[PDB]
């Protein structure tokens, strides 16, 4: 495991 | 609207989100420097502009020294402009790269910053969804600079400690388990991605990690982590104690922001 960057999601799907 | 490209000049780019770049820009009128956050929008679908919208006007209703600052918000033909002050110091998570981690020093008094910017959203109903080290940056390089909150383009509102479901979205490493449950949530999600970052800040690498994403956030889910020696052999039980509570699978029983910055750990100094 290690720092990296992560990139942000969004798959909506709010109700 | 060509309010942006005639009142401000572009400069260099300060850093990049999925599908926005922030450059440095000057004020023509003024001389003074500010960030602007580009999104191209011929690309962009309703919902995304409505989410930008949503951006903007969220970020206005937050006034901290702990939060990024929103100048302005200019549509253009095929981009739009978010205009923030500067910060200069660039992101925590380059700086916590840069040293690899912080003393327990270091990272009680930059977790202390990111939790009262928490708490700041918390107490005006607003929950980020999002905080990680790229979305804090820092007022400048020099050690115990201030930590602003950045990147609100997940941000919503619930009022108190309401939940419900707000969709599938935040980044991987620092979801909540609730949310990779699909169970309703509220603002003790930001809680979880304070005691992954507190968890970073403290060996330099996050609590819960795998290449196969399925694993990854079925460990989240579980809340499986530990403290690996001989990195965490020198830190404080106290410190430990922090981000078990911040770390706590169900949300119900996870710690508040407020209540987190009573922690002894964070106070006892
Ligand atoms: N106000 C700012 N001053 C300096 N750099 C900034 C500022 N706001 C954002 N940035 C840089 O731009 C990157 C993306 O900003 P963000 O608000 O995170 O866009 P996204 O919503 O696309 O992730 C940040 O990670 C940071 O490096
Ligand atoms: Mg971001």
């Amino acid at each position: 495991a290690t720092l990296a960057r992560q990139d942000t999601i969004d798959e909506g799907g709010e109700v | 609207c060509t309010r942006f490209s005639d009142n401000y000049d572009i400069k260099e780019e300060l850093g990049k989100g999925a599908f926005s770049i922030v450059k440095r820009c000057v004020q023509k009128s003024t001389g003074f420097e500010f960030a602007a956050k580009i999104i191209n929008t011929k690309k962009l679908t309703a919902r995304d502009f409505q989410k930008l919208e949503r951006e903007a006007r969220i970020c206005r209703k937050l006034h901290h020294p702990n939060i990024v600052r929103l100048h302005d918000s200019i549509q253009e033909e095929n981009y739009h402009y978010l205009v923030f002050d500067l910060v200069t110091g660039g992101e925590l998570f380059e700086d916590i790269v840069a040293r690899e981690f912080y003393s327990e020093a270091d990272a009680s008094h930059c977790i202390q910053q990111i939790l009262e910017s928490v708490n700041h959203c918390h107490q005006n109903g607003v929950v980020h969804r999002d905080l990680k080290p790229e979305n804090l940056l820092l007022a400048s390089k020099a050690k115990g600079a201030a930590v602003k909150l950045a990147d609100f383009g997940l941000a919503i509102e619930v009022q108190g400690d309401h939940q419900a479901w707000f969709g599938f979205a935040g980044t991987p490493g620092y979801l909540s388990p609730e949310v990779l449950k699909k169970e309703p949530y509220g603002k003790s999600v930001d809680i979880w991605a304070c005691g992954v970052i507190l968890y970073i800040l403290l060996v330099g690498y996050p609590p819960f990690w795998d290449e196969d994403q399925h694993r990854l956030y079925s460990q989240i889910k579980a809340g499986a982590y530990d403290y690996p020696s001989p990195e965490w052999d020198t830190v404080t039980p106290e410190a430990k104690n922090l981000i078990n509570q911040m770390l706590t699978v169900n949300p119900n029983k996870r710690i508040t922001a407020a209540e987190a910055l009573k922690h002894p750990w964070i106070c006892q100094r």
